C-alpha cells in the first residue's frame, strides 16, 4: 500500500497554486482507509467593488474639487490594498420637479443659472457614466470630466444616488464575491424620505432599480427620497460598506446620522482626503475570507474524510472549513480516504475543489 | 370605527384624489359635505389643464363628487401675450378647511406672473362665502422673493381659529424656515377686489424671519389650534419636522403671536414634527400636543435598528408640570405617525381619542392605529386598506380627517384618502357600549337534598347591565352565556345542575332598554366523586350587532376595553366544610405482619391495613396498598373483623400495580390482606407503602409508611 504526492512552493504569482502539493497517488486495496494532509494557506488579495457617490449641485460651488479629489485617491488607495478592484461612479442633484427644477421661464429649462450670468447643465437625476471597469484611468477621467448643477433649495437629494447605486446590480455593477463599498459625498442637510410633499411627489423610494435606457433616473420625478431605514436594510442585504464622507460643517450631523445606521461611519472631505482612507482600510480587516473544499467527479466511491486542524491549531473532528483567515495563515488539513467494494476499473481518479479557490486537489488511484 | 362597510370616492385617474380630506357643513342643515381633495385632476375649464379640484361629494344615497363653486374660470391674462397666473402647474385641491359656510382651498403650486419681474413663483386659496367666492394668497404682498415668500406655497397646511382665524401654514413662506398666517375670516373677504393681486389685511398676524441657522424647517408643513397658557383664544401649535438639527414643535400665542414652549425629539430624521394634533386627553381643560415622528428607528428584539415610527404625547399642565410619554411603532417601514388626526370623544366614555395611522403596513396597503384615552394619557383599533394598488403604493391614512360628526353620532366620524391609488374612504365611528356585571352564591348542603325524586338545590345571582350615553337604538338585544362550572377538561364532568334542565351551561336572550334600572333574572341551581375542587361561576355576554344597527346601518359596538370573561369562585358545605381549614394529617401506615413465607405461588401473604388520619373531612380516602412485582390480591378476606367495603381494583399499567382499595377518623378497618407472590425469578429475594389519592386527604406535606416483608 502505497501513496506518493510536489507542490512545496507556498503561493506565488506566477506558482499560483495555493494550496499544498495537490497531486496524490496512491495503490490500495478494498478498505484501505489512508491518510495524508495538505495545507490551504491562503496567499491572495482579496476582492472589492467601491462605487464613488457625488451630490455635484449648486451647493458645491467650489467644494466639487473634494469630491474629484476623494474619488481618484480612493481608487489608488484601495488598489495598493488589493489587485482585485473595480470602481465606478454616479451623480445625483435633487428631484426634477417644481420647487427645485427652475420651472417658469424657457431660458431656465437649458440653464438654471441664467439669472447669474452663468451657465450649468440642466439638473437632473441618477446618471451614472460608468460601470465598474478594472480601468483605472477611465474611472479618474470620466469622473473629472462632470459639473455641477442648481436646484432652489439648500438640502440636495444625493440619498437616491445611493438607494439607486445599491439596487442597480448590473447597470452599474456587483460582483457576488467581492466586497463592496459605496462612498457617498455631500454638504447639505439632506432631503430624508418625505420632502417630497412640498414637491408633489409622494411616492416612497423602492428597493428597485430605475436607471433605464437612457443614464438618467427615469422615477426622479415621480418617487420620494429613501427612507433612512430602508437604506439601512438594502446596504446589509448587497453587503455594502457605506461611507457618509461628508464635510467638517455637516459632519457632527452625519455622524450622529451613522450611529442609527449601523457599519456607517464618517469622513471629512478636505484636501487630505485622510478621513476615509484609514477608514476603507478599516473595512479591509473585517472583509477577511473563508476556506472551504468540494467533491467533483467522484465515481459514488472512495469515501474521504476530512479533519479541522484550522487556526490557533485547534482541531475538531468532521469539519472542514475555517472562517476569518487574513493572507497567509496556514490551515491544514489532514483527509483519510475510505475505499469500499470492487469497482469495475483499474484506473480512476477524481478532483477535490477548495470553493472559491482557482487550484484544485487531484487524487489518482490504481487498483484492483 | 367602521371598516366591514363604509363609504368610497373615486375620480380621474392620476388625480390624487383623496390626498386632502375635510367636513364641509351647511349653515344649520343636515346636507353635509365630505370634501376632498383632488390636486392632480385634469381641469375642464377654459384654457388651463394640471390644475385639480376640490370635489364635494355627498354623505349618503349618491357617490357623486362635483367640483366646487369656482368653476369654468380659467386662466387670467396680464397682457396680450403673457397670462397673469401660470397655472397647469399648481395642486388645488391639497389642502381643504370647512367650519360652517367657509372654504379654504389651497393650491401650494400655484404660479403666477409676478409685477417685480416676469418670473414665476406662492400658492393661492380660494375661500367661498355663500355665493361670493374671493382670493386668499397672504404671500403675494409684494414679497415675491426666494429671500421672503415668494417659493411660499401658502395653504400647504391650514386651520380654523375658534376667533373666526384661519391659519395658514406654508413651508416655503421662507426660505422653507416656513411661517404662520393667521387673518380673521370677516377681512379676507371684504378687501376682496380682482382687479388687485395683492390686497393686503390690516389685522394680519404672522411669524416673522429667523436666523440662518433656521432654515428647511418646514415651519408650515403641520398645523394645529388649542390653548396653552389660558386666555380664551387658540394658540397656534405647529409642524417644524426638520428643526433643531433635524432631531421639533412650535407653539404661537394666538393674538400675541409670541413663542410658548417648543418641543423637541431625541432621534433623528424621524420627520419629529410632521403631523401635530392638539386636543385634550388628561381630563384637565389644558390642551395636549401630540407629534408624529413617522420614520422613528430604535433598538429591536434582535438589538438592531428597525424603522417602526413613534409619536409623541405632552400632557402640558399648568405651573410648569409638564408629563411626556412615547408610542412607539408595530410594523417595520409602515411609516406609523403620518397622519395624526385629533378625534376628540371618538369614545364619549370618557375624553379624547387619537388615531395614528400607518400609511405603508399591513399585507401588501396601509394601516391605520387608534388609542383611546384615559386619565394621566399613557395608553400605549386596526383598519387596512384592501384596496390594493395599481400602478402606485396606496397611500392609506396619508390624509385623515376625524374632527367632526356627520350623523348621529357626537362621536366624530372618521375621513381616510388614498391618493396613490385615486381614491378616498369614510371610516363612520361606531356607538360604544359600556357594560358592567356581577354575580354570587346565597346558599347549606344536607338542605339542598329536599329539592325535587330529589337533587341538589343552590342559587347564584344574574345581574347584568350596560345603559350608555350617544345616540342609538334604545333597545339592544343582548345575548348573555353562563357557566356552572369551569376549568374542566374535555373528558371532566360537572357537580351542579340546573335542575328544569340538567344543561352545565345556559346563554339567554335580552332586548334590554338604554338606562340606570337593574335588570336580573331569576334561576335556582350522591352520584358525583368529586368534592374538594370549587365550583367556578362565569359570565359571558355580547350583542346581535347586525340587528341592532341604525337605519344608516352603523354597526352598533361594545366598549373595547371592559374584557369581560369574569368569574367567580363558591364553595359548599360538606364537601370538606366539615373542617374548618381542611386540612389533613395522614400518617398513612400498614404493616407487614406476616413473614419467613416460601417464595413461589405459596398461600398468599397476610398483610394488615388501618387508617391513621384524624381529619374532620375524611372522605373517600383511599387504600392503595402497593406491591413490588410478580403479586395480586388473589384470596380477597371474607372474614373482615373490621374490615369496611373497601373491594380493590388492580392493573399494571406501565408496570404500576394499581390495587386501589377504598373507605372520618383514623380507625383500624382490618382484615386479612393476601397477596399471591407469583415470583417465578429465583434470581431476586424478598417496599411496601400506601399511595396518596385523597383529594381531602392530600396535602403538601404525606405523613406516609414503608416497610417491606421477609422471606425464606
Ligand atoms: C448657491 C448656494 C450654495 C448658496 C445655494 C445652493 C443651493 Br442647491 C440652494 C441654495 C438656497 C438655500 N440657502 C443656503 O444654502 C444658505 N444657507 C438659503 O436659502 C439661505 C441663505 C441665507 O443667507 C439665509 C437663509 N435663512 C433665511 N431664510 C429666510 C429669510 O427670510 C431669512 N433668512 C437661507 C438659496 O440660498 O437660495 C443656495
Amino acid at each position: 500500500s502505497e501513496a506518493r504526492v510536489s507542490d512545496k512552493g507556498s503561493g506565488d504569482s506566477s506558482q499560483v497554486t495555493q494550496v499544498s502539493p495537490q497531486r496524490i497517488a496512491l495503490r490500495l486495496r478494498p478498505d484501505d482507509s489512508k491518510n495524508f494532509s495538505i495545507q490551504v494557506r491562503q496567499v491572495e488579495d482579496y476582492p472589492v467593488d467601491i462605487y464613488y457617490l457625488m451630490d455635484l449641485s449648486y451647493s458645491m460651488k467650489d467644494d466639487l474639487w473634494s469630491i474629484q479629489n476623494l474619488g481618484t485617491k480612493l481608487a489608488t488607495q484601495m488598489r495598493k490594498l488589493t489587485s482585485n478592484l473595480r470602481i465606478g461612479f454616479g451623480a445625483f442633484v435633487d428631484k426634477p420637479v417644481s420647487p427645485y427644477m427652475y420651472i417658469s421661464p424657457p431660458e431656465a429649462l437649458e440653464n438654471p443659472c441664467y439669472d447669474m450670468k452663468t451657465t450649468c447643465l440642466p439638473m437632473f437625476g441618477y446618471k451614472h457614466v460608468l460601470t465598474l471597469t478594472d480601468q483605472v484611468t477611465r474611472f479618474n477621467e470620466e469622473v473629472k470630466k462632470q459639473s455641477v448643477s442648481r436646484n432652489r433649495d439648500a438640502p440636495e437629494g444625493g440619498f437616491d444616488a445611493i438607494m439607486q447605486a445599491t439596487v442597480c446590480d448590473e447597470k452599474i455593477g456587483w460582483r457576488n464575491d467581492a466586497s463592496h463599498l459605496l462612498v457617498f459625498t455631500t454638504d447639505a442637510k439632506t432631503h430624508i424620505a418625505l420632502d417630497g410633499r412640498l414637491a408633489g411627489i409622494v411616492q416612497p423610494n423602492d428597493g428597485q432599480c430605475h436607471v433605464g435606457s437612457d443614464n438618467h433616473y427615469s422615477a426622479s420625478t415621480t418617487m420620494d427620497y429613501p427612507s433612512l431605514g430602508l437604506m439601512t436594510e438594502k446596504l446589509s442585504q448587497k453587503n455594502i460598506n457605506l461611507i457618509f464622507a461628508v464635510t467638517e460643517n455637516v459632519v457632527n450631523l452625519y455622524q450622529n446620522y451613522s450611529e442609527l445606521i449601523p457599519g456607517t461611519t464618517v469622513g471629512v472631505l478636505s484636501m487630505d482626503s485622510s478621513n476615509v482612507l484609514q477608514l476603507i482600510v478599516d473595512a479591509y480587516g473585517k472583509i477577511r475570507s473563508k476556506v472551504e473544499l468540494e467533491v467533483r467527479d467522484l465515481p459514488e466511491e472512495l469515501s474521504l474524510s476530512f479533519n479541522a486542524t484550522c487556526l490557533n491549531n485547534e482541531v475538531i473532528p468532521g469539519l472542514k472549513s475555517c472562517m476569518g483567515l487574513k493572507i497567509g495563515d496556514t490551515v491544514s488539513f489532514s483527509i483519510e480516504a475510505k475505499v469500499r467494494g470492487c469497482p469495475q476499473e483499474k484506473e480512476k481518479s477524481f478532483t477535490i475543489k477548495p470553493v472559491g479557490f482557482k487550484d484544485s486537489l487531484i487524487v489518482q488511484v490504481t487498483f484492483d | 370605527l367602521d371598516v366591514d362597510s363604509p363609504a368610497e370616492y373615486s375620480g380621474p385617474e392620476g388625480s390624487y384624489f383623496g390626498f386632502a380630506v375635510d367636513f364641509f357643513v351647511p349653515s344649520a342643515s343636515s346636507r353635509m359635505f365630505l370634501l376632498v381633495g383632488a390636486p392632480k385632476a385634469n381641469t375642464t375649464q377654459p384654457g388651463i389643464v394640471e390644475g385639480g379640484q376640490v370635489l364635494k361629494c355627498d354623505w349618503s344615497s349618491t357617490r357623486r363628487c362635483q367640483p366646487i363653486e369656482f368653476d369654468a374660470t380659467g386662466n387670467r391674462d396680464y397682457a396680450k401675450d403673457d397670462p397673469l397666473e401660470f397655472k397647469s402647474h399648481q395642486w388645488f385641491g391639497a389642502s381643504v378647511r370647512s367650519k360652517q359656510d367657509k372654504i379654504l382651498a389651497c393650491a401650494p403650486l400655484y404660479h403666477w406672473r409676478t409685477e417685480m419681474k416676469q418670473e414665476r413663483e406662492v400658492g393661492t386659496c380660494f375661500l367661498q362665502d355663500g355665493t361670493k367666492t374671493v382670493e386668499y394668497a397672504p404671500c403675494r404682498s409684494q414679497d415675491i422673493d426666494a429671500d421672503g415668500q415668494g417659493f411660499c406655497q401658502g395653504g400647504f397646511s391650514i386651520d380654523f381659529t375658534k376667533a373666526d382665524r384661519v391659519l395658514l401654514g406654508g413651508p416655503g413662506s421662507f426660505y422653507w424656515q416656513g411661517q404662520l398666517i393667521s387673518d380673521q375670516v370677516a377681512e379676507i373677504v371684504s378687501k376682496y377686489d380682482p382687479n388687485v393681486y395683492s390686497i393686503k389685511y390690516n389685522n394680519q398676524l404672522a411669524t416673522r424671519t429667523a436666523q440662518a441657522i433656521f432654515d428647511d424647517s418646514y415651519l408650515g408643513y403641520s398645523v394645529a389650534v388649542g390653548d396653552f397658557n389660558g386666555d380664551g383664544i387658540d394658540d397656534f401649535v405647529s409642524g417644524v419636522p426638520r428643526a433643531a438639527r433635524t432631531l421639533m414643535v412650535y407653539i404661537y400665542d394666538g393674538k400675541n403671536m409670541s413663542s410658548l414652549y417648543n418641543f423637541t425629539g431625541e432621534q433623528m430624521a424621524a420627520y419629529f414634527g410632521f403631523s401635530v394634533a392638539a386636543t385634550d386627553i388628561n381630563g384637565d381643560d389644558y390642551a395636549d400636543v401630540f407629534i408624529g415622528a413617522p420614520l422613528f428607528m430604535d433598538r429591536g428584539s434582535d438589538g438592531k435598528l428597525q424603522e417602526v415610527g413613534q409619536v409623541s404625547v405632552s400632557l402640558q399642565r399648568a405651573s410648569g408640570d409638564f408629563q411626556t410619554t412615547k408610542l412607539n411603532g408595530f410594523e417595520v417601514f409602515a411609516r406609523f405617525g403620518s397622519a395624526i388626526a385629533p378625534l376628540g370623544d371618538l369614545d364619549q366614555d370618557g375624553f379624547n381619542d387619537i388615531a395614528i395611522a400607518a400609511p405603508y403596513g399591513g399585507e401588501d396597503k396601509g394601516i391605520v392605529y387608534i388609542f383611546n384615552g384615559r386619565s394621566t394619557g399613557l395608553n400605549a383599533q386596526i383598519l387596512e386598506g384592501q384596496w390594493a394598488a395599481r400602478s402606485m403604493p396606496p397611500s392609506f391614512g396619508y390624509s385623515m380627517k376625524g374632527a367632526t360628526d356627520i350623523d348621529k353620532n357626537g362621536y366624530p366620524d372618521l375621513i381616510v384618502g388614498a391618493f396613490g391609488v385615486d381614491r378616498a374612504i369614510l371610516y363612520r365611528a361606531r356607538p360604544v357600549i359600556t357594560v358592567n356585571a356581577g354575580l354570587e352564591v346565597y346558599p347549606l348542603n344536607q338542605d339542598n337534598k329536599t329539592c325535587s325524586l330529589k337533587v341538589s338545590c343552590f342559587n347564584v345571582r344574574f345581574c347584568l347591565k350596560a345603559d350608555g350615553k350617544g345616540v342609538l337604538p334604545r333597545k339592544l338585544n343582548f345575548q348573555v352565556e353562563l357557566l356552572l362550572d369551569k376549568l374542566k377538561q374535555k373528558g371532566a364532568i360537572r357537580r351542579a345542575l340546573f335542575l328544569y334542565s340538567r344543561s352545565p351551561s345556559h346563554s339567554k336572550n335580552m332586548t334590554i332598554s338604554r338606562g340606570g334600572l337593574m335588570q336580573c333574572e331569576e334561576l335556582i341551581a350522591s352520584e358525583f366523586r368529586d368534592k374538594l375542587t370549587p365550583i367556578t361561576i362565569f359570565m359571558e355576554y355580547r350583542l346581535d350587532y347586525r340587528t341592532a344597527a341604525d337605519t344608516t346601518g352603523l354597526q352598533p359596538i361594545l366598549n373595547q376595553f371592559t374584557p369581560a370573561n369574569i368569574s367567580r369562585q363558591a364553595h359548599i358545605l360538606l364537601d370538606c366544610g366539615e373542617d374548618n381549614v381542611c386540612k389533613p394529617k395522614l400518617e398513612v401506615s400498614v404493616d407487614s405482619d406476616q413473614k419467613k413465607i416460601y417464595i413461589g405461588d405459596d398461600n398468599p401473604l397476610t398483610l394488615i391495613v388501618k387508617a391513621q388520619n384524624q381529619g374532620e373531612g375524611a372522605y373517600e380516602a383511599e387504600l392503595i396498598v402497593s406491591i413490588p412485582l410478580q403479586a395480586d390480591f388473589i384470596g380477597v378476606v371474607r372474614n373482615n373483623e373490621a374490615l369496611a367495603r373497601l373491594s380493590c381494583a388492580f392493573k399494571t399499567e406501565n408496570q404500576t400495580r394499581q390495587v386501589v382499595c377504598d373507605l372520618k377518623a383514623g380507625t383500624q378497618l382490618l382484615a386479612g390482606l393476601r397477596f399471591s407472590v407469583h415470583q417465578q425469578s429465583e434470581m431476586d429475594t424478598s417496599k411496601f407503602d400506601l399511595q396518596i389519592q385523597s383529594s381531602n386527604l392530600f396535602d403538601k406535606v404525606s405523613p406516609v409508611v414503608s416497610h417491606k416483608v421477609d422471606l425464606a
